């Protein structure tokens, strides 16, 4: 009766609950329909082949790592099918469980709009997408190669050679498969990204916490129980104390409410960036650098999360730096106008077996020295800086 | 609610081409309320034997937060008078006769019905031409099948067609004269009469007690066709009234020709949230109850009569406690 | 020796009785109540929140609530079907398969309401789009799908840039102005 | 102002071109893309090489190298466009 | 003075004597009642 004169407050309060909700829900188709691939190649056992990633493939319907990361995180699931009547025994209570006490308080959780297996599918045709992207720029097309053929031509373009890559192809596959197996031990309280999907979990937690923790809290009455106050006390102080409480229940719930509006809105724009991440990162590789991940990126895998997606960025690290002298470009000396010039390469000294001032061609991305040819130069415009060789000129500059 | 039966208007004000959420005394949806009917008096070809009446008059109501009563529901139509199954006659409107008390008392043979000095009594007179309302303390008489007299058995209030109505004059006391003979009436206080007008046209009346003084409404003085109930009287009645009371009516027809009496509903009323529509002539043509089901609670959340389709949260159901369970250190018991 | 056993939120979890019996104590717990309902064609189902439906009774005598009555439920009137979602009451599984749908129920479901007297709403799940699959061949020789008809189709979007500006004269609308209250 | 090579950045398809026009509180951005329809699944190949010089090889740009059993030679080798599925002669222009 | 002008008022409310350029919203005239209305029912008095 008291409740009865506010009215629209109570309504108010379940009506941007609600609208919130349904924001979330038009996210979640928005995100997943641009995560879904038009053409994919189904997961077989053994995808990948001599690169070992069976901890992406579906157990026969989640992936070994979804479900590691899923088991690590601690995380209090709602029954969501007979999660009342679970709550209905409950036992001796667990840390205050939430869902238990949403019944009590009348707060709810709703179930999220995709299943688990669902959410599965997306990621498992979008896995499938990645090999066969196609290196013509196929946006329209797709192309069904083998994953390895995908690695040596993304490693091609980050300036590896393609006879380094044939001669190394064993050593490749061996240093791609050890970076995946130490996935498998990644998720602990050091990794920073195991950190941020228990404190997304961690902050939903909260905010139904503060909801229990108010209805202990009791403003200016002997009791929080609505019944407590009335036995004890004579009918016009009741009306007072009553009141009392209401203020501030209600007060509480517009602070959840606005709260609940901060973070949807967090959440929206979060889950943009990460729609921007899949296409840039996971459907192809990323000449930008440290966007997707740290070093020369060449490969993303994409796995669901509790609260959000968790991308997995395979990278390119440099070592054991050496420094040798280069030349911008080399001309003929009889004829000057003829020069080349080196592509997704640089030109270096040979004085290993080879006469001094000998010159050789290096892909940018790895140091092996090859004969320089028509097809790794590019002719040029004659320049100051460019070096003039009379003997010994390379194939190209031959007139 | 949503042909607004019942409903009465705010008093205070008028609002037109509006929906908005109004609180005032209401009666609930799909109430079907209490029915009572009024039947002619067995007779014999001339002379009626005796009146013909049901133990409404026995049965007492608390009077609550006041009530809404449906008139001449049924008019112009086939229908069976009550005293004759097999006799059948038009339907025809028939007004309700109501006695109110602060306090009950037994009769002078213990029957219930009999009710204390403060009183208030309306009874339709003249063929239902005129109403009139007056505290007239009532004092049970001696006499055969009287009150206070041997061979009690109830008091009602009697008219003859043949003779107190006839279109070239209505006799307006006599009804009052037929409550007479029943209860004398000594210390009067107000006495108020209020004309009605002749028609089969169905219409609403509704009776409300308030600090300022008992309040009445009727549809036929502002939305006769509507059924929109607007306050037309107010009785200076400042008792509050805790027991209401249907005085029974038997019409002493000649046997051979009779009518069949619209039967009247009367609906309790109570303190309810109700969203209502305002046309531009400013009637309520349509209402609704949020209490009745969660998706009228629904419209009044959202303050309109359509709402957009989805999945809405709405009251969850409580669980009632089967039992109670007391454990407290033992009394002590006194030792002889 | 003491009797009552507090949680840390000082509310009472456990009793020691007189009988030497420690009892738990449990505070009586709700049922969660949700509607789904179509504008279209006026139909109305009752989704109740997680229970599995031993609990909820067409009279619901044993769960008093502050709405005055339930749904009719009338016609067909189909008994409870419990779903993923929680028991439902005016669904019948209906077994179909929709790519998308107006009301979702939750983890894949859907409720979809009979075209018009209309029937009573059918339970459905949705279906994943499946996409173009393309084998990988074991020979050098690789599989290519490529389309011999292409369409043109515009994809419109809004970006807000601004916001409407308002300037309140403060003075004015606190005091309607009336020296008084200045 | 200019096409875009990322997809779904400015619309879904392939993006070609967009206009903008003005709306109440901001900017209306309508997107025309380019959408396929009707694919079909022809043998491609990687590279094609001489047998009489292994050094001399050619790659197709921007296409497949596509098999043509279709009014020409068993075993013949055709060049198309990737969007697009059309059988046409392999030349110097479209090969690397 | 804050009371004589507009321009006060906006010094005194940067309670600075010197105030940037720009259009600044202030106090705006309200219609002065140009004369009574009055309705009364037709008798009806009180007794006393």
């Amino acid at each position: 009766q008291l409740l009865r004169e506010y009215g629209q407050f109570c309504s108010k309060i379940n009506q941007a609950l609600h609208g919130a909700n349904l924001r979330q829900d038009d996210s979640v188709r928005n995100l997943f329909a641009s995560v879904k691939s038009s053409q994919s190649s189904p997961i077989i056992p053994g995808f990948g082949g001599d690169f070992n990633l069976t901890l992406l493939e579906p157990v026969s319907a989640r992936s070994a790592i979804e479900d590691l990361l899923f088991d690590k995180v601690t995380i209090a699931d709602p029954g969501y099918m007979q999660g009342y009547d679970d709550c209905m025994q409950q036992g001796p209570a667990s840390a205050r469980d939430l869902i238990c006490a949403q019944y009590v308080a009348g707060y709810k959780v709703l179930p999220p709009l995709m299943d688990v297996n669902m959410e599965a599918a997306y990621t498992s045709s979008l896995l499938g997408s990645i090999a066969g992207v196609g290196w013509t720029a196929g946006l329209s097309s797709f192309a069904a190669i083998p994953f390895a053929q995908s690695i040596f031509y993304r490693l091609n373009g980050v300036g590896i050679t393609q006879q380094v890559l044939s001669e190394n192809q064993k050593l490749i596959a061996n240093k791609f498969n050890q970076a995946l197996g130490a996935m498998q031990t990644g998720f602990t309280t050091t990794n920073e990204a195991f950190q941020k999907v228990q404190d997304a979990v961690n902050n939903n937690a909260q905010a139904l916490s503060k909801l229990a923790s108010e209805l202990s809290n009791t403003f200016g009455a002997i009791s929080a129980s609505i019944g407590d106050i009335i036995q004890r006390l004579d009918p016009p102080e009741q009306d007072a104390q009553i009141d009392r409480l209401i203020n501030g229940r209600l007060t509480t719930l517009n602070a959840f409410v606005a709260q609940q509006l901060v973070r949807s809105e967090s959440a929206a724009l979060s889950a943009q960036l990460a729609k921007d991440k899949v296409n840039e990162c996971v459907k192809a590789q990323s000449k930008r650098s440290g966007f997707c991940g740290q070093g020369t990126h060449i490969v993303s895998f994409v796995v669901n999360a509790p609260n959000g997606l968790y991308f997995m960025h395979v990278g390119y690290y440099p070592s054991n730096h050496i420094e040798v002298v280069s030349a911008y470009g080399l001309c003929d000396a009889a004829n000057p106008t003829n020069c080349i010039a080196p592509v997704n390469g640089y030109f270096i000294k040979t004085n290993n077996t080879r006469i001094v001032d000998e010159w050789s061609y290096t892909g940018s991305s790895f140091y092996a020295p090859e004969p320089i040819t028509s097809l790794n130069t590019k002719y040029v415009a004659p320049q100051v800086t460019y070096q003039n060789i009379s003997t010994n000129l390379p194939p190209p500059l031959l007139g | 609610v949503s042909k607004a039966d019942g409903i009465i208007y705010p008093q205070g004000r008028t609002y037109s081409n509006i929906t908005i959420t109004y609180q005032g005394l209401f009666p609930y949806q799909g109430d079907h309320g209490d029915m009572y009917v009024y039947s002619a008096g067995h007779a014999t070809g001339t002379t009626p034997q005796k009146l013909f009446v049901a133990n409404y008059s026995q049965d007492v109501k608390q009077f609550a937060n006041g009530f809404v009563v449906r008139i001449g529901a049924a008019a112009n139509s086939t229908g069976t008078v009550i005293i004759s199954p097999s006799t059948s006659a038009t339907i025809r409107k028939i007004y309700p006769a109501f006695m109110l008390g602060s306090s009950v008392g037994n009769f002078s043979d213990g029957k219930m019905g009999r009710f204390f000095n403060h009183t208030l009594v309306l009874l339709p007179d003249g063929c239902g031409t005129l109403l009139r309302a007056f505290y007239c303390i009532l004092e049970p008489r001696s006499g055969n099948h009287c009150p206070a007299g041997n061979s009690y058995t109830s008091f009602a209030t009697y008219h003859t067609p043949a003779t107190d109505c006839s279109d070239g004059n209505y006799n307006r006391n006599a009804s009052l004269n037929s409550f007479k003979e029943y209860f004398n009436l000594r210390n009067c206080t107000f006495m108020y009469t209020y004309n009605i007008t002749e028609d089969e046209i169905l219409e609403w009346f509704g009776i409300t007690q308030t600090a300022q003084g008992v309040h009445l409404f009727s549809s036929r003085y502002v939305d006769l066709y509507g059924g929109n109930m607007f306050q037309f009287a107010t009785l200076p009645v400042y008792d509050t009234i805790k027991y209401y009371s249907i005085i029974p009516h038997s019409i002493r027809s000649i046997q051979s020709d009779r009518k069949a009496w619209a039967a009247f509903y009367v609906y309790k009323l109570q303190p309810l949230t109700f969203l209502l529509d305002f046309s531009v002539d400013g009637y309520i043509r349509r209402a609704i109850d949020c209490g009745f089901n969660d998706l009228s609670q629904l419209h009044c959340s959202y303050e309109s009569f359509d709402v957009e389709s989805g999945v809405y949260s709405v009251s969850s159901f409580e669980a009632k406690p089967s039992g109670s369970v007391v454990e407290q250190a033992e009394g002590v018991e006194c030792d002889f | 020796q003491q009797r009552f056993v507090y949680d840390a939120y000082q509310n009472l979890v456990g009793y020691y009785s007189d009988d030497g019996n420690y009892y738990c104590l449990r505070a009586c717990v709700s049922v969660p109540v949700s509607v789904i309902y179509d504008k279209e064609t006026k139909t109305h189902a009752t989704l109740f929140g997680s229970v599995a439906c031993e609990h909820i009774s067409s009279t619901m005598s044993q769960y008093s609530r502050s709405t005055r009555s339930m749904l009719k439920r009338r016609d067909s009137t189909y008994g409870p079907l419990q779903t993923p979602v929680g028991c439902v009451l005016g669904l019948v599984n209906s077994s179909l398969f929709v790519e998308d749908c107006k009301l979702p129920l939750g983890q894949s479901l859907c409720a979809l309401p009979d075209t018009p007297v209309p029937g009573e709403m059918r339970l459905a799940s949705i279906a994943f789009n499946h996409p173009i699959q393309v084998d990988q061949l074991n020979s050098s020789y690789f599989k290519l799908s490529i389309p011999t008809n292409f369409s043109f189709g515009v994809t419109q979007e809004y970006i807000q840039t601004t916001i409407q500006k308002v300037t309140v004269d403060c003075k004015q609308y606190v005091c309607n102005g009336f020296q008084k209250c200045e």
